[PDB]
């Protein structure tokens, strides 16, 4: 589950 | 030639969009380390008895101090990210690819952005409000001691460079778009951005910096000088996880740091 994909997705 | 007004235009927006990323600017870090500010002074840790006086603000002593680096390390990738995302064509390549990029150029932007913090003296840490001594690092146990003694030597030799964040804006974007890092699927976009980026920044050290001598060429060697700093950066994780093996590693950071190993 990739946090740095949910910052990218912001 | 025909492209470079709009290298201009694009050294402009990326110049805007680092202002709108990066609190702590170069020109900041400067104005507080030259007293050239109305700001409060920044609190000096120097010795054991400072650092439990500045303990508001931030195990055995080196590995609390290293630990307490996570706060601002958690903050700056969020920054970074921001500003990733308004180079011209990173949010259409393959979002993997974004993620490998952000994941091997992260540490690289924080040795660059915190070059602008130091200088032969210490290193301004927590948002600007405290300087730590290099003298201070340079007397934790083995291997800490030894550890940020080439990251101040860097520094002077990077800050003598005398770039502005103009010109580190333009630096940072080419460092994000490396078409080398280890796992990217598609190659050829990220190098055709990088190209660009390359382009813009050599007709801004041409314009910025019209009397310093091959300033291009020395820039894309730090870049080599930051990967060699992120390799002794990870090393010295590598080494006190042999021993200290309870060790608190922020999520974020843990992707960062997976498969270095
Ligand atoms: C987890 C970790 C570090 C950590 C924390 C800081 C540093 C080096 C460092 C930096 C770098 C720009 C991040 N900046 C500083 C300052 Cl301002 C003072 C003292 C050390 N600093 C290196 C490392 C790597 O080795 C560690 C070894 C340990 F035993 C414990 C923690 C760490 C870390 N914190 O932020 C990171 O990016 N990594």
């Amino acid at each position: 589950p990739s946090l740095l994909k949910k910052l990218l997705l912001a | 030639n025909p492209e470079s007004a709009d290298l201009r235009a694009l050294a402009k927006h990326l110049y805007d969009s680092y202002i709108k990323s990066f609190p702590l600017t170069k020109a900041k870090a400067r104005a507080i380390l030259t007293g050239k500010t109305t700001d409060k002074s920044p609190f000096v840790i120097y010795d054991m008895n400072s650092l439990m006086m500045g303990e508001d603000k931030i195990k055995e002593v080196a590995i609390r101090i290293f630990q307490g680096c996570q706060f601002r390390s958690v903050e700056a990738v969020q920054e970074i990210t921001e500003y990733a995302k308004s180079i011209p064509g990173f949010v259409n390549l393959d979002l993997n690819d974004q993620v490998t990029l952000l994941k091997y150029g992260v540490h690289e932007i924080i040795y660059t952005m915190l070059a602008s913090l130091m200088n032969k003296d210490g290193v301004l840490i927590s948002e600007g409000q405290g300087f730590m001594t290099r003298e201070f690092l340079k007397s934790l146990r083995k291997p800490f001691g030894d550890f940020m003694e080439p990251k101040f030597e860097f520094a002077v030799k990077f800050n003598a460079l005398e770039l502005d964040d103009s010109d580190l804006a333009i630096f940072i974007a080419v460092i994000i778009l490396s078409g080398d890092r280890p796992g990217l699927l598609n190659v050829k976009p990220i190098e055709d951005i990088q190209d660009n980026l390359l382009q813009a920044l050599e007709l801004q050290l041409k314009l910025n910096h019209p009397e310093s001598s091959q300033l291009f060429a020395k820039l894309l060697q730090k870049m080599t000088d930051l990967r060699q700093i992120v390799t002794e950066h990870v090393q010295l994780l590598q080494v006190i996880k042999k021993t200290e093996t309870d060790m608190s590693l922020h999520p974020l950071l843990q992707e960062i740091y997976k498969d270095l190993y």
